């Protein structure tokens, strides 16, 4: 019995040095997806395994000018390695120099945007639909159309030693009736009462008629609003800035990409200022955390899904895998191990096995949880947070009123 | 009651004057960014700019209210904002009223026996507010244009307390007027 | 040189010209454009041929042979199979599998979420029941603290005559008195500023209800398809989607097949058109669980009726097969992949389902509409009227005999 | 002096049969763009001609299997002709065996559309937006409410012997009166009056809201129709259908165009029922005038502007032009004409010459005018002719009002 | 061999890579990828060159010589001319061009509509002006024979009470007073029915103008631009297109050089920069005419402001030139329309101004917004108000004189 | 007046009756197609359907107002009206209170002392309309579903005059129970 070598990469989560590693020994040091698919799959073929980490830390490529493949394929192809249980992309590069097993999981490019929030309506929203200066001048327009109202009223003594029943606060009370499209129990008799009173009822339509329409607008326009779904969403649009991963392969996809749709989104990735594209997968990450839904970083689905499941939870996967591709298990040309190898990976595949470690070490293990992450009411009915500012409007008049009642009690009695 | 209802009045009058041309005279009106500093903060008003940081600080200059336009004595409507609101004559009209008001309601002390002097003041305290609130309308059009962020100052708040004082001693001064033609008749 | 292959659309279908054009240019489909690009690569001569038995592979549990278009391969018949094979660990063993072409996995289908028939009592929907119950308790609030305040400090506005001086505010008519009170006035105001808002609001947010049509299905996954017991959902008699679920030991999928096998009527069926049908006339009732291809192509043919909703249950692929010891082998196995990081597979797979789509391959193709308002929308407010008539009526003669005695 | 052949060809307006040609001889037998323009020609470079048909009856095409022309380009390859003034389209086969001068018209293919009529919104339209039943519906159940709220108001004799103002006539006006949120003289007094009341009021709510807001819906959805401006919303879309003339070199430019959207339009164009194409240019034109604006014909643009200008002037050409071609002048090879030809045609084009001939034959003609065609007021506002049933519904009761005094007043005299 | 150009963008402009790369990878344009494909068909041997003087071509009225880039072809300085230049007689004479290998025309440049400044009485916008008229004399007509009515056929109703009936009728306010007889009663009622459907009209139609943008532009062709005096229009001092309206004998475009030449300021310019801004600042009041092209390239640029209106007032064309006897005349006279049927032309028109586009290429870039309405919005409605107020205070001393007297 | 007031109470009931009757039993209510026919011309009514063209003409089959759903025994409200619509029982029931009230009626021209009855007789005039107003709104929301084109025929408009009549006959019996009253009173 040989022991043969593993060569793994200590991207997460795939391979994690545990919580206190410096007590730890030998392959229990390590902790992951492709260390229990390791474990499965020697069980299955019958070997025991001595796990490593590549010294150069890096999946593989080859040298131009040196012609030398480095990192886990170097490993392989010159006899450091028997085994790399890693996420190897496949590729014709790859494939021709070393043997792949079937793909243990299958993924591709994804869309990553910023979470939208619960979006709070926020108490005296029901103001919106019209500004802060239009209220406040509703305000004094109605102390100015009561004053003049009572003049006009009461100001002749023809009419008043004899009358009218406008004095000061009978005209407050109909201005604020005739606002609110109430009648009162009066109504003015002279020309100048009945000029003011219909001049303020004018004002009092526009101004609800253009309250009214204005919110209809608010709500029709926030409820055609499509969220991102697909690539072709943000290749017609412009509004939203998106970009990738410089160094990495994805940019080989989209640099060479001949379809018309990634063809319009790679000419506008590298036309775009100050700079879509940004050096590390975790600065994309929390630039568009920070961008406030306006960057939309592009990034494999793996690490999507797992970002999805890590707090802060402000990211989401959004729409389906642009690609296809696989990641799978690597092994030296021409090895024995070969053929147990993908037999096992695939004997794993039909069974549930595959799934159930994806599923613990990805949703099992989220901060954040899932509870069946995204889903919502869907419902556009207005809800008591858009209008409670108007109930506790009426809750604190009807407190004044009582308070009010209590002080013309105690004012009559004594 | 008691007879003092004159003194309110008067007492109204001087301090609704005071309340609107210090306003008008004070440019402490806006709170927001124009590009003249170097945009930078200001502290605006119904005459003069003036920026607040910066190089240029403590400097105050004319606002123009006539940039070069083609809409510069073609749009019928807004010229005419614009040259209300370059003269502030509502504002300035408001000051006026009070002052007349107060007089005739001084000059009622004296001459007690007429009575329709005060309500030629409790008219002009009311036409006070009319000009006052149509002087605000047009300050406010015509400051709008077209995400940028303003405020109100301390000086717009004085404005608007002549409103309501106006509007008060209006009412005082017919109540007066309706009291001593009771006592006449 | 033999490419085994079997007909099912858009892999191989039947050309029109089937009788005047033989041989290569008889059979068209996705596999067809494939194997030209897989020869032009490898340079090796083909001709395209039909399984005669209509079984993809499996091994008999007492013959034990090979059947269908894998028995081809493994007893000599044929070189190739370029055809819509999966990868599966039996037959692994026998046959040397490509990478694969295609990925897969199990998916859901579902009827296009329809436009509803209305319900009575939709009327209501603009606000919610949170808003409708407490304007209630509003409008028993203002009418009590209107009495309260209307008694202990009078100057009739009774219990009686305040729940109706609030009604009448609520719809805008005309109350028969008025507070003459600063504390009656007080409520009257805030009472008459709530209704002002509460009627723009529902009339505005009604006119969102009809301007702007927002269809939202039923479910997004299969957690919400397990949970809820309403939507059916079933598989084919014979298949490994019915397999999967039975040997499955996850806990969401192990659910499933309680309900699967506790069908009442069955939920199965014998082949995928009469799933398709079940799916098409339970008017949303039925979720018909198969591979993310068909429902990828038959939602994109006439009559444009379902959608594949959710992600997929499983992953797999499928992948060209040669028999055991074949030169072929190796460049099937790299030229897979040459087609897959240019982009020919995605182009074929963009022309077979997506492209040449007859459902216009997004919702642009359709437009907004109206609708004049129909009895149906409005018929709860009749019903509630015809009701507080005849309770009217009631109350009457209840007083009439009381007043009698 | 030798006389040269022009070879025309009976195309319209290009060239016309005169409208009683018999008594006339010669080149006055006919009339078009291309006489005069023959005419100008032959002033500019010196010669005299003599118009001619071709007997075939078509501009050119290379018999494939008898490798021969026909039709124009024949008669002037095998020197039946000299010169050929017909719109001959500029094309690589063509150029190869005679030569072309300078374009004289340049063209393109073109979107030809049944034109918006005007749209007449119709009396009695403002009830639209609730269905016929439910008016009805509201009017028999205003009878019952108010039959209802007199019964239980004038049954009692407690309160009726002694009273309730409450008739028959005064609860018809207060369920009026309510319906319209206008408040009456009089209001129930008791609890059967006064829970019909309230519900009547939540009737009469619920449905001026539910009229305000469809009505609201309904400006707003026409507000939002974009008509076609382009070829690519044609391509987006799928409602509208439309297609080509299957005989001519339009489906030869589709079947082999290489873009995106005339890729899809030729996608789409075969695989449509019954036939979106149509064997004649007539029929195409006259099928998109039965087709009430659902079928867009694909043609020239010359003969698009020119039936745009002919009655019935049902039809409109939108977008611009899919692609740019030009019609030409054709002479012989090595013909001495060819260089005077040329720099007459572009002497004509610097001067307005060509542009006025194309002015007179397609506007100066033109039966249903051009008054700067296609205009509108643009303007979303509504107008009378929308609301124009509610002013005759006024009259008609003022009417009916006076003459139910003029009835009053003789029966209370007498 | 000498390919004879100018710089101008797209056509060609400076890589920013002028210094590193030389030769023909140092320009980039429209021109310099076609030579690629006039030069693969022929087959020639060609090198990247500028005109070293930047005119295009013509003939001193006195020296009589060729310069520009002309004159390179007219003394063999080269042998083509792959450029923009346009065809025309007196070049003709001279050289020999091509087929036109793209079409053009001169058009109209303006600025793009924008969403104007909310005028005063804007709040009459959702009716037209015919309504509101009619709304009066409907209010006077009620009011009338409702007094005719009570009257004639009394049981107060007056004149001045009854125009008070009628107005507070269409503001759904409360009448002080009902009509008492049948006659008077069918009067109200179809004026109470007349208004609720005029305020549910106005407030129907306004939530249309809040909810959609809907900017037309206030042009679309030439005659709508000669009529209309508001909005100007220039040419550039020296140029075709001067002269062309010069020349000019049509109606409409002899009316245009009346107003060019009486021009007060100046329409014209120096340079198409100057144009430009011109329509940048003159906030919808200039209108540049310049070729199709520079506009359409415009129109594709940041900070896309402008637009492209109407149609095409001349027609002319751009054409590859070679001099005088030239075995190279023949083929690019058959390349460009090679290029042209197979539609590469089209493609590279797409490549230089419509992809590679920073105006996102349609309004599906933009979307809709909505915003709270502002004062100027309904400032005329408070000015109607205060007016009223200081009308009746006025229209009371009146009556207090008159009633003192 | 008169005393005939009687008399216009009896006939219209009698006539409200049968022309609600002859409505429920004529099916000549809808004018429409339903591929039935071989769709085709049908005039259907609350029972049966019967086509008018075609080979299948002059044959009348009852409606089923059941076929094959999952909606059959599921949706509460949606079996309930199919429920009453098939049973039409609030057409029928507005006949029975006609053919009540006309008996108490003719059951108070003798008996002619007592006055409640007429009240019976007039609340079920009254009661008929509300259930005939009922009986309409259910047919016509019932018909519907999810461009047709339907009309309505003349047994449709025999219910309605039934509402109208009953309507008036229970405003005249009340009158009748008014006068009655004061008479005692
Ligand atoms: O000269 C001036 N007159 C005035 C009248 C009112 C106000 C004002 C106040 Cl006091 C509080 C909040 C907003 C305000 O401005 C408004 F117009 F109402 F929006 C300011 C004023 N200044
Ligand atoms: C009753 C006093 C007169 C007031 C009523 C005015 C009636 C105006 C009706 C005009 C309707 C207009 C119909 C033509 C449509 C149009 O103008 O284009």
């Amino acid at each position: 019995n040989r022991t043969y070598i593993v060569t793994t990469i200590l991207e997460d989560p795939y391979v994690m040095l545990k919580k206190n590693a410096n007590q730890f020994e030998g392959n229990d040091r390590y902790e992951g997806y492709c260390v229990e698919l390791a474990a499965e799959i020697a069980k299955h073929v019958g070997y025991s395994y001595r796990l490593e980490i590549v010294s150069d830390g890096k999946y593989g490529a080859r040298d131009p000018d040196t012609k030398a493949w480095n990192g886990m394929v170097g490993e392989l192809v010159y006899g450091r390695a028997d085994v790399a249980v890693a996420p190897l992309t496949i590729t014709l590069v790859r494939e021709e120099v070393i043997d792949f097993s079937k793909p243990f999981m299958s993924l591709g490019i994804s869309i990553m945007i910023k979470k939208p929030q619960k979006s709070k309506p926020g108490v005296f929203s029901f103001l919106d639909p019209l500004a802060y200066e239009i209220w406040m001048c509703i305000v004094f327009a109605y102390i100015g159309v009561s004053v003049v109202l009572f003049l006009v009223s009461r100001f002749s003594p023809y009419e008043w030693h004899s009358s009218n029943e406008f004095g000061i606060f009978n005209s407050l009370w109909f201005s604020l009736g005739a606002f609110m499209q109430q009648g009162c129990d009066i109504s003015p008799r002279s020309l100048s009462g009945r000029i003011v009173g219909g001049v303020w009822w004018f004002f009092t339509l526009i101004i609800i008629s253009s309250y009214t329409a204005n919110l209809a607008a608010f709500l029709t326009v926030e409820r055609m609003v499509s969220p991102i779904e697909s690539a072709e969403d943000l290749a017609k649009q412009t509004e939203i800035a998106y970009g990738t991963l410089e160094a990495g392969s994805t940019k080989e996809f989209f640099r060479r990409s001949k379809i018309a749709v990634f063809e319009k989104m790679w000419t506008y990735m590298k036309s775009a200022e100050p700079s879509v594209f940004v050096r590390t997968t975790e600065e994309g990450m929390i630039r568009v955390r920070k961008s406030k839904g306006k960057y939309a970083y592009l990034l494999e689905s793996t690490m999507n899904e797992y970002i999805e499941q890590r707090k802060p939870c402000d990211t989401m996967k959004v729409g389906g895998n642009l690609d296809s591709k696989g990641y799978g298990i690597a092994t030296p040309k021409g090895s024995a191990l070969r053929g147990p190898v993908n037999l096992a990976v695939l004997k794993l595949s039909e069974q549930g096995v595959l799934d159930k470690l994806k599923s613990k070490w990805w949703y099992d293990k989220g901060e954040c949880g899932s509870k069946d992450s995204g889903s919502k009411d869907k419902t556009s009915a207005l809800s008591l947070s858009n209008v409670a500012g108007v109930f506790y409007i009426l809750i604190g008049g009807l407190g004044l009123a009582m308070l009010v009642a209590l002080i013309e009690f105690c004012y009559k009695s004594r | 009651e008691k007879g003092v209802q004159v003194l309110l009045t008067t007492i109204g009058a001087f301090a609704a004057f005071g309340l609107m041309t210090i306003a008008i005279s004070t440019d402490y009106w806006l709170y927001t960014r124009a590009l003249i500093c170097n945009g930078g903060l200001t502290h605006s008003g119904l005459w003069r700019i003036c920026c607040l940081e910066g190089l240029k600080r403590g400097v105050c200059v004319k606002i123009n209210h006539f940039p070069e336009d083609t809409d510069y004595d073609h749009d019928s409507a807004e010229y005419l904002l614009r040259v209300v609101r370059a003269s502030s004559i509502f504002p300035i009209l408001s000051a006026i009223l009070l002052l007349l008001g107060g007089v005739c309601v001084a000059a009622s002390r004296v001459y007690k026996s007429k009575r329709n002097i005060i309500l030629g003041a409790g008219i002009l305290f009311v036409a006070a507010g009319l000009s006052n609130i149509i002087g605000v309308i047009v300050y406010i059009s015509a400051n709008a244009g077209e995400k940028n962020h303003y405020s109100y100052g301390w000086s717009f708040y004085f404005g608007g307390l002549s409103f309501i004082l106006a509007e008060v001693i209006g009412v005082l001064a017919v109540n007066i007027y309706i009291e001593r033609s009771r006592e006449a008749h | 040189v033999v490419v085994t292959t079997i007909l099912e659309s858009p892999y191989v279908m039947m050309k029109k010209n089937h009788e005047m054009l033989e041989g290569n240019e008889r059979y068209e489909g996705y596999c067809v454009d494939l194997a030209a690009e897989i020869a032009k690569h490898c340079g090796f001569k083909y001709k395209l041929t039909i399984v005669g038995d209509g079984k993809y592979g499996a091994r008999d549990a007492d013959t034990k042979i090979w059947n269908g278009m894998v028995g081809e391969l493994v007893y000599g018949k044929a070189d190739i199979a370029i055809a819509p094979l999966t990868i599966t660990l039996v037959r692994e063993e026998v046959i040397d599998f490509s990478k694969p072409f295609m990925s897969l996995g199990i998916s859901i289908m579902i009827k296009k979420p329809q436009k509803s028939k209305p319900g009575v009592f939709s009327f209501l929907d603009p606000l919610a029941y949170e808003i409708w119950m407490c304007i209630v308790f509003a409008y028993i609030g203002v009418s009590v603290v209107l009495f309260l305040v209307s008694r202990f400090s009078p100057y009739e506005f009774g219990i009686f005559n305040s729940l109706w001086f609030s009604l009448g505010a609520f719809m805008r008519q005309g109350c028969d008195i008025s507070p003459r009170s600063l504390s009656g006035r007080i409520v009257g105001g805030v009472w008459w500023f709530f209704t002002l808002i509460i009627i723009s609001s529902y009339t505005a947010n009604l006119a969102a209800f009809l301007t702007v049509e927002r269809m939202v299905s039923p479910i997004e996954s299969a957690e919400d398809l397990s949970k809820q017991t309403e939507i059916a959902y079933g598989t084919l008699d014979s298949g490994s989607t019915k397999e999967f679920f039975r040997r499955s030991k996850i806990a969401v999928f192990d659910k499933m097949w309680t309900y699967m096998r506790s069908a009442e009527p069955s939920v199965f069926v014998r082949t995928t058109a009469e799933g398709v049908a079940r799916v098409r006339k339970s008017k949303g009732k039925y979720a018909y669980l198969l591979e993310s291809t068909m429902n990828e192509y038959i939602e994109q043919r006439k009559p444009c009726d379902t959608m594949k909703v959710g992600g997929n249950l499983d992953s797999k692929g499928y992948g060209i097969a040669t028999p055991k010891g074949s030169s072929l082998g190796t460049p099937v196995n790299l030229a897979v992949l040459k087609l897959s990081e240019q982009g020919v597979l995605d182009k074929l797979k963009n022309k077979w389902w997506y492209d040449k789509g007859e459902c216009g391959a997004k919702d642009s193709g359709s437009k907004e509409k109206t609708s004049a308002l129909s009895l149906s929308n409005v018929a709860g407010v009749f019903y509630i009227l015809v009701g507080g008539l005849g309770l009217a009526m009631l109350v009457a003669l209840i007083e009439f005999c009381y007043k009698s005695r």
